């Protein structure tokens, strides 16, 4: 389960 | 900050002449990760050659198997270049039947 | 134990040829068991081992539609980072993270972590406490500042903790035997003469999974390790590895010395000298 709502920079 | 390819080229099972086997092609240690492997025979260019997916490792560097069938001889000479763009010039690595 | 469940992720920017490209890659053990890469045919998550294939459709499409969002994410982030570095448009750059977590024998948590990376360079980390950040530079301050004031690490807390954790149990019991995993290595010695008053003896190991190996040459009890000379863990490329180490020693005296192969699946570290025919 990869990870999703990765967060801007 | 850009890293050089280590290069390692290689048979996968005991060489042996007349007998076909693999001839792997082994990149690692490098970036970016856009490369080239060339594989050679007696200075010409391989034609056939196969490319495993690309992979990083924990220091982020990225590594990748390049293959080609081939039936080794006497004297035949197999070799592996590389061209980078930590490198100047490329890189061209001759296989030893002992290493 | 100690299990892990990591996630490699790869976005390199492509001027002048096309949409930067985008790779995931899920790793069980140290062990590559889905991949998602833009560049492909159709873009998908893909089973890279068999064991996977139990998984269920809505599986896919849930992993497989995650990707495609996380791909525009890392579009953003690479363009955000030229800005940051005042950078070129027309210059490739590269964005890696690293992002999973480790369990013990127990199932308890004993690591989280993730970190980012970019053009090979680090750039900001979680720390162990899974709290606050640690900045690799003064554009990834920027990106601290953020994500601390936005309270991010403490979302990605519960995914690290919850979420990681027990999919990683999920996967353990549907690959169990897969990852139960060990060949023993075939090993041997090798002589390699020369015209000249010393010799090679080089040891082997081959057809060994996992990679994970070690080998020694000794001299009546003490190791080589400076005087000896080793190649990096190889693929063989049909799912084993290869090795090997070796050692210049005087002419006649290669009986004196005596290589060692330690390894998971042997049940005790096998012991080889040169012996010829001859």
């Amino acid at each position: 389960f990869a990870p999703g709502n990765w967060p801007a920079l | 900050i850009q890293k050089t390819p280590q290069i390692q080229v290689y048979s996968r099972h005991p060489p042996e002449n007349g007998k076909p086997n693999i001839l792997n092609c082994y990149v690692t240690q490098f970036h970016p990760p856009h490369i080239e492997i060339q594989m050679l025979k007696n200075g010409k260019k391989i034609p056939k050659v196969e490319m495993s997916d690309m992979s990083f490792s924990k220091d982020w560097s990225f590594y990748i198997l390049a293959h080609t069938e081939f039936t080794p001889t006497e004297t035949d000479t197999y070799a592996c270049r590389v061209k980078h763009d930590s490198m100047a010039e490329p890189k061209t690595v001759y296989w030893d039947r002992d290493m | 134990g100690p299990h892990s469940l990591r996630y490699f992720v790869t976005a390199v920017s492509r001027p002048g040829l096309g949409e930067p490209r985008y790779m995931e890659v899920g790793y069980v053990d140290d062990t590559e068991f889905v991949r998602f890469d833009s560049d492909a045919e159709n873009p998908r998550y893909e089973p890279r081992a068999r064991w996977m294939e139990q998984e269920g459709p809505e599986y896919w499409e849930r992993e497989t539609q995650k990707a495609k969002g996380n791909e525009q994410s890392f579009r953003v982030d690479l363009r955000t980072l030229l800005g940051y570095y005042n950078q070129s448009k027309g210059g490739s750059h590269t964005i890696q993270v690293i992002s999973g977590c480790e369990v013990g024998s127990d199932g308890r948590l004993l690591r989280g972590y993730q970190q980012y990376a970019y053009d090979g360079c680090d750039y900001i980390a979680l720390n162990e406490d899974l709290k606050t950040w640690t900045a690799a530079d003064m554009a990834a301050l920027i990106t601290k500042h953020k994500w601390e004031q936005a309270g991010e690490a403490e979302r990605l807390r519960a995914y690290l903790e919850g979420t990681c954790v027990e999919w990683l149990r999920r996967y353990l019991k549907n690959g169990n035997a897969t990852l139960l995993r060990t060949d023993s290595p075939k090993a041997h010695v090798t002589h390699h003469s020369r015209p000249e008053d010393k010799v090679t003896l080089r040891c082997w190991a081959l057809g060994f999974y996992p990679a994970d190996i070690t080998l020694t040459w000794q001299l009546n009890g003490e190791e080589l390790i400076q005087d000896m000379e080793l190649v990096e863990t190889r693929p063989a490329g049909d799912g084993t590895f290869q090795k090997w180490a070796s050692v210049v020693v005087p002419l006649g005296k290669e009986q004196y010395y005596t290589c060692h192969v330690y390894h998971q699946g042997l049940p005790e570290p096998l012991t080889l000298r040169w012996e010829p025919p001859p």
